[PDB]
């Protein structure tokens, strides 16, 4: 019998999602992941699975599927590959080139965009070097350029290693906030649980 | 490549079901679209993202994308329905797709006007431009397609909304440029070394995605298209 | 590829107001409007990064509302004893480069970072036609490993653009003129970093500046300071 649903409905629905330096990270399993019901959700524009195949992905076994979203620029989710440079892609968020998930994305300027100041969000334009695939860094250190130390202070040599992003209503598509949620296969040596609907 | 019944059948009042095989590499990782043109027109978006429909197409035509084949429907087909099906996808290989067209006879606002055809000598060629009128050129992204008189539809390039990465087609490639310029919403496609097998109306197809049809496996379609000029190069 | 006007030079300091109109847009999405004096001679000199923003210098040059869909810096009141060519990039376009705009002429009348970090080049004096020409801009006061560096060349005539972008660690984005054959590699990581010629295309005779800072999406850094170019001067 079909019983046992996964989460994902509370996942792909919430008014507040995350953002890129601190993104979820929900494990999924104990349950039939029916993906085909994740096709006919909100109005995606982007669901690029480069691992296998979403026909395919129901009839087979998987661990535990890592849920990771968070909330991007329209020109940016180009950046989320399984191999790719960017502002976003070496500082806030790298997957390997061995992804065997999926990139869902889609727009939401319909309810992360009021005429308020949007001083949400932030991306991290400042680092020392490229994450590792796959790693958060939830941090506020005031970023040190060197041959200098910064107890904390904010002028000609340390800087607020975040930036916060400027999403307006009245924009153009690029510049509109897109949530994007990857998802994360694996198979160690543990029993598999997730498998789907037979 | 994509497989469609080039000439189908059907009788007045029931409903047939056209089809469309592709392989893994384009329909099973990307979404399928389903185009109409009546003779004599411009073709027109039917169906995109495999269920959903544009606010013009009435519930009188249904898609499923079940596997790695598209499959259409139209419950009660008419005189009304009598034109050319087209079935299109974006392959992994960095090209569009078109299908060959479905023959389903039974017998019982912003303009995109666009010009620069002309016959011309061959080897060489001149621009194509295009047009629009007040329709957020930015938000959007531009095709062409050009379409010989009486064959089928190809693909020959794509412009983004951002302006920035292009692909073209696998004859095309590299002997064209095209280019856009917020001038007055306009469209400037160069064609060069020409073999004098372009004879075709290139039309200057609206999109509804703003980046690349790449990285928007899911929303990318064709909005409504322009008359295009007859150009006939023909040596 | 902007539009601004040639020259501007009709009632001098009382109607100039010079803008760079046309962005396809509200002027781009970071709402980071440039403006470099870029006067003859020296290197360019930062004077408007946000809408109007002064930093520290001089204050009659302030007011650059984004009317409708282009940035009028209001330059009235000014002065009227100014030769130089001004400069505005604005976009927030990912990996597009040529931002600046053609060179404006705001000369009113026409006729009438030195000590700060450093300022050193190369001096490419009779550049042999391609060969591989490394130019460093070593900097003896913030880290050349931490900041972001850029490099922007011009040549007689033709205004600025944007040549060469290295983030922090993990990235050596490089411009469309090149398309490759330009290899940028950071230096010692507590000396400089320098730059590669790569066998130029007779298009690479324009004169460098290394810039402290990115341009397009610009940081206010605390403070803007280039450094003097060299003439490439290739003998193809």
């Amino acid at each position: 019998n079909i019983t046992n649903l996964c989460p994902f409905d509370e996942v792909f629905n919430a008014t507040r999602f995350a953002s890129v330096y601190a993104w979820n990270r929900k494990r999924i399993s104990n349950c039939v992941a029916d993906y085909s019901v994740l096709y006919n959700l909100a109005p995606f524009f982007t669901f690029k699975c480069y691992g296998v195949s979403p026909t395919k992905l129901n009839d087979l076994c998987f661990t535990n599927v890592y849920a990771d979203s968070f909330v991007i620029r329209g020109d940016e989710v180009r950046q989320i590959a399984p191999g790719q440079t960017g502002n976003i892609a070496d500082y806030n968020y790298k997957l390997p080139d061995d992804f065997t998930g999926c990139v869902i994305a889609w727009n939401s300027n319909k309810l992360d965009s009021k005429v308020s100041g949007n001083y949400n969000y932030l991306y991290r334009l400042f680092r020392k070097s490229n994450l590792k695939p796959f790693e958060r860094d939830i941090s506020t250190e005031i970023y040190q350029a060197g041959n200098k130390p910064c107890n904390g202070v904010a002028g000609f040599n340390c800087y607020f290693p975040l930036r916060s992003y400027s999403f307006r209503p009245t924009y153009g598509v690029g510049h509109q906030p897109y949530r994007v949620v990857v998802l994360s296969f694996e198979l160690l040596h543990a029993p598999a649980t997730v498998c789907g609907p037979k | 490549v994509l497989t469609q019944p080039p000439s189908a059948s059907g009788t007045p009042g029931q409903r047939v079901t056209i089809s469309c095989s592709g392989s893994s590499s384009n329909i099973g990782s990307n979404t399928v679209n389903w185009y109409q043109q009546l003779p004599g027109t411009a073709p027109k978006l039917l169906i995109y993202s495999n269920n959903q429909r544009p606010s013009g197409v009435p519930d009188r035509f249904s898609g499923s994308k079940s596997g790695t084949s598209a499959s259409l429907a139209i419950s009660g087909l008419q005189s009304e329905d009598e034109a050319d099906y087209y079935c299109a996808a974006w392959d992994d290989s960095l090209n569009w797709v078109f299908g060959g067209g479905t023959k389903l006879t039974v017998l019982g606002e912003v303009q995109l006007v666009e010009s620069g055809g002309g016959v011309v000598q061959p080897g060489g060629s001149l621009r194509l431009s295009c047009a629009a009128s007040g329709f957020r050129f930015d938000d959007h992204a531009m095709h062409w397609v050009r379409q010989a008189p009486g064959k089928g539809l190809e693909w020959v390039s794509v412009i983004s909304g951002d302006g920035g990465s292009t692909y073209y087609a696998d004859s095309v490639k590299g002997r064209f440029s095209i280019s856009r310029d917020d001038s007055k919403n306009s469209l400037y496609l160069q064609m060069n070394s020409l073999r004098t097998e372009d004879t075709a109306l290139y039309y200057c197809a609206k999109d509804r995605s703003y980046g690349p049809p790449d990285v928007f496996n899911y929303e990318y379609g064709m909005d409504v298209w322009g008359q295009g000029t007859t150009v006939t190069v023909s040596s | 590829v902007l539009t601004q006007p040639p020259s501007a030079s009709g009632s001098p300091g009382q109607s100039v107001t010079i803008s760079c109109t046309g962005t396809s847009s509200d002027f781009g999405g970071y709402n980071s409007v440039s403006w470099y004096q870029q006067h003859p001679g020296k290197a360019p000199k930062l004077m408007i990064y946000e809408v109007s923003k002064r930093p520290s210098g001089v204050p009659d040059r302030f007011s650059g509302s984004k009317s409708g869909n282009t940035a009028s810096l209001t330059v009235s009141g000014l002065q009227a004893e100014d030769e130089a060519d001004y400069y505005c990039s604005s976009y927030a376009g990912s990996n597009n480069f040529d931002v600046f705009g053609t060179g404006t002429k705001v000369t009113v009348l026409g006729g009438g970072g030195g000590s700060e970090v450093q300022l050193v080049e190369s001096g490419g004096g009779l550049i042999q036609p391609g060969g591989s020409l490394r130019l460093s801009c070593a900097a003896s006061g913030f880290t050349v490993s931490s900041n972001y560096m850029s490099w922007v060349r011009q040549a007689p005539g033709k205004g600025l653009e944007w040549v060469s972008v290295i983030y922090s660690g993990g990235s050596t984005y490089y411009a469309d003129s090149v398309k490759g054959r330009f290899t940028i590699s950071r230096d010692n990581s507590e000396n400089t970093l320098y730059l590669q010629m790569n066998s130029l295309r007779a298009e690479d005779t324009a004169v460098y500046y290394c810039a402290r800072g990115e341009i397009q999406p610009y940081y206010y850094y605390g403070m803007d300071v280039w450094g003097q170019g060299t003439t490439v001067t290739v003998s193809s």
